[PDB]
């Protein structure tokens, strides 16, 4: 610690925070740059792969014919 | 005056900022990560080192494996976190530690071991003469500049809310989500395989940070948004890589986001950041809801994509009584405000009476944090 | 002698070069941000008015 | 204007003169002198003479090579010897006060003011 | 009864297999190799032939430029693929494909294109009635015959493990890790350089494939092992190549099939097929986990080395809590278990509502199956 | 032949260092109008803001 310690290493004098009024209306740096090179929304949960569709209930699907020989 | 400032440290999970009392600005920000080399070096004469932490260590992702010390706000791993204090404090501040008292802060519903090792080790290794342990979202409502409201603080590793009304916490109101934005980054990094990009090791998942930070949009409606990136192709853009190629994400830009207000696509049944606000402001008592409605404040990195705010404002005013007023107060500062207001609990003349001594601890041994702190 | 001039002239054409690139880059990163400020200051505007 | 960059850099310039004239100060006793801080200390023996004027022991001899792995050997010395001498340094390695970084050579001449005396 | 067998078709990175529906073995099995030639022709009055597909390619292996069209699970040349199904369906199988409807697997985690070309190709140049794609490890699970469980297959390019119990999928702990037979058989060349045998061209790349098929198994501790191969040449064998000479393979029996377990010895900074599934299987919920030990199911012709289920066992014992059971269940059949999968999917009843119409995709495009297929 | 480099690489060399220097003039008059359009900005958005 020669020269005393707070001398050596710059710790700053003075308090710049205490001398703004509002930190809300702060930016440090300036601007972002950028250069290319009613109801509220339900929450959804991921849909299911082992029955065909829900379309109409107490429907026996067995009796349906396939679909790819619909024609 | 008496200066000798107390330095004030900001650990998350995401990056660590130091810098001193009193000051506008953090004066060192840097990653919190620690590499090692994985590949077998052959150059005699070259200089060895064991560890990068730091700024460094991203510049050489190539040749190293990059750990996290601090995950979901928990420290996992102590020698790396030993190893990033002493770069904070001798390389990134010249400074020594044992001339000034410090400032820590740490998520609200923590492990408190978490808590006592953190002030042990400050005080048996590195030889602080006092030190504090605070709350961060605490000190975001204190950087806001009131004295009433809601501070729905998303950090790296946790998102948290709490309720304060005139200097009062309710503690039984306080909210901890663990969604953040390394789930986010996952998420990216899971759904851009199906555009046929491919990223696996760490480095190209810091890549897939970086993308995240530069093109990512919450949509206000994301039916609406689903259905326009699907009928044409006036929302996309295209990122360079580190080796030159080209790539293009479209449609996935609004997607990442998204899972901070819908929960379900990560496969956690949680509500989403908005009934998570809306549930801790129910949760308080009824004469003190109308204040805290009109003083919603948003912290955090991971509050800084483009259109949260009115995403947000939108979702409580359909969750709230239509009478009231919602007022979402958002910062374009937010990304510090954890350090900002620490600097001034550190400047208040009442706050020297609020140091853990140096004597506290050896009378008391490391249980004193949980009496003096909260 | 003159196989030895030939190299640093070379040396000092491809830092030339160098800086050349880096000063192109830093002017487009310049213009993007002027007329992104432009159309940010229009809409500011007209929410004023309103 | 960035304001943390401009914060670091005004007390990185008046960090560097203090150091500097701390170390021309202890290095006048041989004939020896630096005038900027980040260029000397590339070579790596204007830090093997001042770590033996601090420490009065002697070193290993420098190699006297103008390669760039001669300057990686001169500085890896310094180190092993700071090494050798329980001073603890992370994140601290010779390609790294070669290419020159500031924060790092700071930390290191710190670390030796701290050290010694 | 107008009920025709739908063909189950299984394309994989090395090996194509087809059979019919509700059959216990596939009816053709041949590599899914396309060669052309590459030197002079001067026998004028021959025939010319201008590509080689399947076991003619294998044959006359000698005068031609192997490649194969799907690496790493991904098909890229798209001729190639075209030219494999039309000497599947016309000369292996000898049927016409526009009366037999087709199922066709792929790996869990792929582009998104794959499916809809996979559609656009067999919808319109074959002309089929109706498709279905599924996920190979769903197929192996059903093959299994349990309904809970979780399936790690590995094939030639691609190794995937998904948890299912009780039939409902966890998408979110499916992992995808990009080793497979191939990088083994990379590495086995890489290895066989140290005794001095040299092997370049493709058809090499076939013999060595067959000497790892032949003379390679998995240690049960790696260092004993090395040691025993140290200390004496009792672990050694030979093997002849199709000239006549006669090459000593000696330590690296077990050294290729050890990559499989530290991926540190091909660069990769990914973990191994052990901790991938145990990280699988941790982040599945708690109640969970107990009849995901009990039930795991190898998979994949990768998974065929001697040795490799005690290895898996002792390995996830090792990292599993010491209290409950690590069984893992390994069918004698499994390198066609995916494929005896198809054939139980296509001979369902509730399956026949599940097929993708030519009248659909005219309505909506190749994007139908996305809403279609899991 | 190797004169003949010579002379090729100054013509390189001297059209390449004057074009880096309209560069840089083009850098500096882009950044002064960026600070004109900053100042425009944060005045429209005080009067919003009151
Ligand atoms: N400009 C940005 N836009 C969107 N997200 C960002 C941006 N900058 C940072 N982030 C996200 O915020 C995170 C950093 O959060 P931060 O506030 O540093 O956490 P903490 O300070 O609590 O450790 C990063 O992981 C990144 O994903
Ligand atoms: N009996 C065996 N022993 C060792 N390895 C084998 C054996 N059979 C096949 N393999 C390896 O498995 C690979 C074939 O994988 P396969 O199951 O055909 O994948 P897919 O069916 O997805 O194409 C071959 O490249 C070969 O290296």
């Amino acid at each position: 610690q020669v020269l005393g310690y707070k001398d050596l290493a710059a710790i700053p004098k003075d308090k710049a925070i205490l001398d703004i009024e509002r930190p809300d209306l702060m930016i440090y740096e300036p601007h972002f740059t950028y250069s290319l090179l009613t109801t509220g929304t339900p929450r959804t949960s991921l849909p299911h792969f082992h029955h065909p569709e829900t379309t109409r209930p107490d429907s026996n699907i067995y009796k349906k014919p396939p679909i790819y020989k619909q024609r | 005056d008496d200066d000798i400032a107390a330095l004030v440290v900001d650990n998350g999970s995401g990056m660590c900022k130091a810098g001193f009392a009193g000051d506008d600005a953090p004066r060192a920000v840097f990653p919190s990560i620690v590499g090692r080399p994985r590949h077998q070096g052959v150059m005699v004469g070259m200089g060895q080192k064991d560890s990068y932490v730091g700024d460094e260590a991203q510049s050489k992702r190539g040749i190293l494996t990059l750990k996290y010390p601090i995950e979901h706000g928990i420290v996992t791993n102590w020698d790396d976190m030993e190893k990033i204090w002493h770069h904070t404090f001798y390389n990134e501040l010249r400074v020594a530690p044992e001339e000034h008292p410090v400032l820590l802060t740490e998520a609200p519903l923590n492990p408190k071991a978490n808590r006592e090792k953190m002030t042990q080790i400050m005080f048996e290794t590195f030889n602080t003469p006092a030190m504090y342990v605070a709350i961060q979202a605490v000190l975001s409502l204190y950087a806001s500049g009131r004295t009433t409201g809601i501070v729905m603080d998303s950090g790296d590793g946790v998102t948290h809310t709490v309720p304060i009304y005139e200097g009062y916490a309710l503690p039984h109101a306080i909210l901890r989500l663990d969604l953040a934005g390394r789930d986010l980054t996952d998420y990216l990094m899971k759904i851009l395989t199906e555009r046929g990009y491919s990223f696996t090791t760490t480095a190209e998942r810091e890549i897939v940070r970086d993308i995240k930070e530069k093109l990512c949009y919450v949509a206000l409606d994301f039916e609406q948004e689903m259905a326009t990136a699907a009928s044409s192709s006036s929302l996309e853009k295209s990122y360079e890589l580190p080796d030159g190629q080209v790539i293009t994400i479209g449609n996935e830009r609004f997607r990442c986001p998204e899972a901070l207000f819908q929960p379900s696509f990560l496969g956690m049944e949680s509500c989403g950041i908005h009934e998570t606000t809306f549930n801790s402001i129910m949760k308080c008592d009824v004469d003190i809801r109308k204040d805290l409605y009109a003083n919603t404040v948003l912290s955090g990195g991971t509050t800084m994509y483009p259109g949260i705010a009115d995403r947000m404002q939108k979702e409580i005013t359909a969750l709230a009584p239509s009478t009231m007023k919602i007022k979402i107060i958002a910062p374009p500062e937010r990304k510090y405000s954890v350090w900002i207001g620490g600097s001034i609990l550190a400047s208040l003349s009442t706050f020297q009476q609020m140091w853990i001594s140096k004597q506290e601890y050896d009378e008391s041994g490391p249980s004193i944090v949980h009496r003096k702190c909260f | 002698s003159l196989n030895r001039r030939i190299q640093l002239v070379e040396e000092e054409l491809d830092r030339a070069q160098e800086r050349l690139a880096t000063a192109l880059q830093k002017l487009e990163e310049a213009e993007k941000a002027a007329d992104e400020s432009e159309r940010g200051m229009k809409v500011i505007e007209n929410r004023a008015l309103k | 204007r960035s304001r943390i960059k401009a914060l670091a850099d005004e007390r990185e310039v008046v960090q560097k003169k203090t150091f500097t004239k701390w170390v021309n100060s202890h290095l006048a006793r041989v004939s020896c002198r630096i005038t900027d801080l980040y260029k000397d200390l590339r070579d790596g023996r204007m830090l093997i003479k001042l770590l033996e004027v601090l420490s009065g022991e002697m070193l290993p001899k420098p190699t006297k090579g103008k390669m760039r792995i001669h300057c990686l050997e001169n500085v890896d010395k310094a180190l092993q010897f700071l090494k050798e001498q329980r001073v603890h340094l992370e994140n601290m390695g010779s390609h790294d006060i070669v290419d020159g970084n500031h924060r790092l050579v700071l930390g290191l001449i710190w670390t030796i003011i701290l050290r010694f005396q």
